[PDB]
RNA sequence: GGAGGUUGGCUUAGAAGCAGCCACCCUUUAAAGAAAGCGUAAUAGCUCACUAGUCGAGUCGGCCUGCGCGGAAGAUGUAAC
RNA sequence: UGUCGGCUCAUCACAUCCUGGGGCUGAAGCCGGUCCCAAGGGUAUGGCUGUUCGCCAUUUAAAGUGGUACGCGAGCUGGG
């Protein structure tokens, strides 16, 4: 996880979703594209 | 995608043109021909005489209006192979007997030689 | 909202009673799903079963969605049971049914004993492969889910268990 | 398989890439279809041919006549391309080599019908200079 | 389905649409860039862009603006109505 | 309104040094790096120097960073 104010797609199959209060990204590609926060 | 503009309305007429030319036509479902294996299908229109194309099947139930395969408008859905034949009356259904030889695909829907629904 | 407006269209011997805003559903190999939709959802009886929501809220128009996929689902699990696949990956992984006891081996020092709670039987066809099998699908996929978080799989080798259809992440030691 | 055999000689394996690969095809056995490798099957040049398996390491060969910059190079005799398009040439001929170049060359390893095979034979050579109006 | 000229050339042992620099055609058609991503030592191999059928009514993004969300860690005790 | 350091006795924060729970890794394993949650309890002895610090020697799971009149002389000392 990568916690960040600033969170944002990193490839094609990343995804930005409001999961309780919270900017989050998840990919299901690579690992190192999740993201918190922002 | 193709516009109402420049295709889509001007495709549609001219086969309806090719079609006031012909004395058979098989449609069959080629879903599944390797580009090569269409290739080897596409080196006998210009031998045997015929024109096959793939057009979009609402186009193809709209260029009919000429009453040259009328007897296909319930037959006009699934995947088109449409091959007309025009110079050498017929020699292309031969040909697809032929061609679904080694294939497993073409089941070839219909054919319209004259006026006939298969 | 795509998902509200498609029926149910139940199958031929199912047996659906409506009691208010509570429901009951009978069937072939299990019976008893029970469910109470919120005060915001219409269950229409006819032919088959249709939903419609009452307000305009945008909370209401989600949980007609929701209403649908449910009832989907206990009408589904009543005529066929819904079923999970695992299988191990690694030497010496074994999985046995006995009953309602399942027991791993995973390579820890001791044998694992899991319980598998009513409802839902599990069968091992070989020792590398399980199937949980019952008649709603949340029992199902978390018993499913409880079993795989054991040893979930591993990126070097692949070791663990894991779904039938997941898709496990593969890498090696650089040099 | 795609691959690539000597012509007159299949022993060398790093010429090739031998043995390991797509599939497991002796070394050896191409060996023997390199005596019909030769001469009028671009001697002295590795003409690409593909390789195919029947059921366990076949010597399913295959034949290329003449690759477009193979038969440019053949039909100008230049040594090299130009490392920047449109900034060198180095001296082409009329579009008519082309026409006996692609017929010999098209044979069946074309779709072309007439003509057509003249703009991809030229195509190949259109990026390597050598300007050509007649 | 998603191709052949075509391991584009230069160099590189070799670097093959995917080591770096030049511009980036044409046949078949329903489609295809001398190719956008992960890839091989280099090949090879999964895609993608584009198109055919399928289901049958909406769908996509930008601009102006009202109110909110994150960014937001301190010391005696809630303690920034 | 007595100003450095030492002794004695503390109390709080968390921007966590150890122990506890996790995500990513250019994480094979044993070790690590970085970020997130967490303040319950722990958290050296000496040689030199008035020293706080610092450098050395040998330990430890670890030898945290700060506020409290740079905590504390109507509690001690008096080297600066
Ligand atoms: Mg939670
Ligand atoms: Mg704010
Ligand atoms: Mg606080
Ligand atoms: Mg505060
Ligand atoms: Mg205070
Ligand atoms: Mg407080
Ligand atoms: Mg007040
Ligand atoms: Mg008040
Ligand atoms: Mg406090
Ligand atoms: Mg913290
Ligand atoms: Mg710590
Ligand atoms: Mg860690
Ligand atoms: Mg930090
Ligand atoms: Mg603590
Ligand atoms: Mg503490
Ligand atoms: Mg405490
Ligand atoms: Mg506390
Ligand atoms: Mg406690
Ligand atoms: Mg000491
Ligand atoms: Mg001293
Ligand atoms: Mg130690
Ligand atoms: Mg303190
Ligand atoms: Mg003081
Ligand atoms: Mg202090
Ligand atoms: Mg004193
Ligand atoms: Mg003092
Ligand atoms: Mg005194
Ligand atoms: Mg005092
Ligand atoms: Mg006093
Ligand atoms: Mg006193
Ligand atoms: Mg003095
Ligand atoms: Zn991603």
């Amino acid at each position: 996880m990568k916690v960040r104010a600033s969170v944002k797609k990193l490839c094609r199959n990343c995804k930005i979703i409001r999961r309780d209060g919270i900017v989050r990204v998840i990919c299901s590609a690579e690992p190192r594209h999740k993201q918190r926060q922002g | 995608m193709a516009i109402k503009l420049e295709d889509k309305k001007a495709i549609v007429a001219e086969v309806n043109e090719a079609a006031k030319a012909a004395l058979s036509a098989v449609v069959a479902d080629a879903r599944g021909v390797t580009v090569g294996a269409m290739t080897g299908l596409r080196k006998e229109a210009r031998e045997a005489g015929v024109y096959v194309k793939v057009v979009r099947n609402t186009l193809l139930k709209r260029a009919v209006e000429g009453t040259q395969f009328d007897v296909l408008n319930d037959v006009f859905k699934g995947p088109t192979l449409i091959a007309f034949s025009n110079e050498h009356p017929g020699a292309a259904a031969r040909i697809f007997r032929e061609f679904a030889k080694g294939q497993d695909k073409f089941e070839i829907k219909a054919a319209a030689f004259e006026g006939q629904f298969l | 909202s795509r998902v509200a407006k498609n029926p149910v269209k139940l199958p031929a011997g199912v047996e659906i009673k409506l009691a208010g805003q509570q429901l009951s559903i009978k069937g072939a190999k299990g019976a008893l799903e029970l469910k109470v939709h919120p005060s915001v959802e219409v269950i229409q009886d006819s032919g088959e079963l249709r939903f419609a929501a009452r307000n305009g809220d945008q909370q209401t128009r989600a949980m007609a969605g929701t209403t649908r996929a449910l009832v989907n689902n206990m009408v589904v699990g009543v005529s066929q049971g819904f079923e999970r696949k695992l299988q191990l990956v690694g030497v010496g992984y074994k999985a046995q049914a006995k009953g309602q006891v399942l027991s791993l081996s995973l390579g820890f020092s001791h044998p694992v004993d899991y319980e598998l709670p009513a409802g839902i039987v599990a069968e091992t066809p070989s020792q590398t492969d399980i199937l949980i099998k019952g008649i709603d699908k949340q029992l199902v996929g978390q018993v499913a889910a409880e079993i795989r978080d054991f040893r979930p799989p591993e990126p070097y080798k692949g070791k663990g268990v894991r779904y039938a259809d997941e898709v496990v992440r593969r890498k090696e030691a650089k040099k | 398989i795609k691959l690539q055999v000597k012509a007159g000689q299949a022993n060398p394996s790093p010429p090739v890439g031998p043995a390991l690969g797509q599939h497991g095809v002796n070394i050896m056995e191409f060996c023997k279809a390199f005596n019909a490798k030769t001469q009028g099957q671009e001697p002295g040049l590795p003409t690409p041919v593909i390789i195919t398996v029947y059921s366990d390491r076949s010597f399913t060969f295959e034949t290329k006549s003449t690759p477009a910059a193979v038969l440019l190079k053949k039909a100008a005799g230049i040594t090299s391309g130009s490392a920047r398009p449109n900034s060198q040439k180095v001296g082409t001929v009329t579009r008519a080599q082309l026409e006996e170049i692609a017929k010999t060359k098209q044979a069946d390893l074309t779709a072309a019908d007439l003509d057509a095979a003249v703009r991809t034979i030229a195509g190949s050579a259109r990026s390597m200079g050598l300007n050509v109006e007649g």
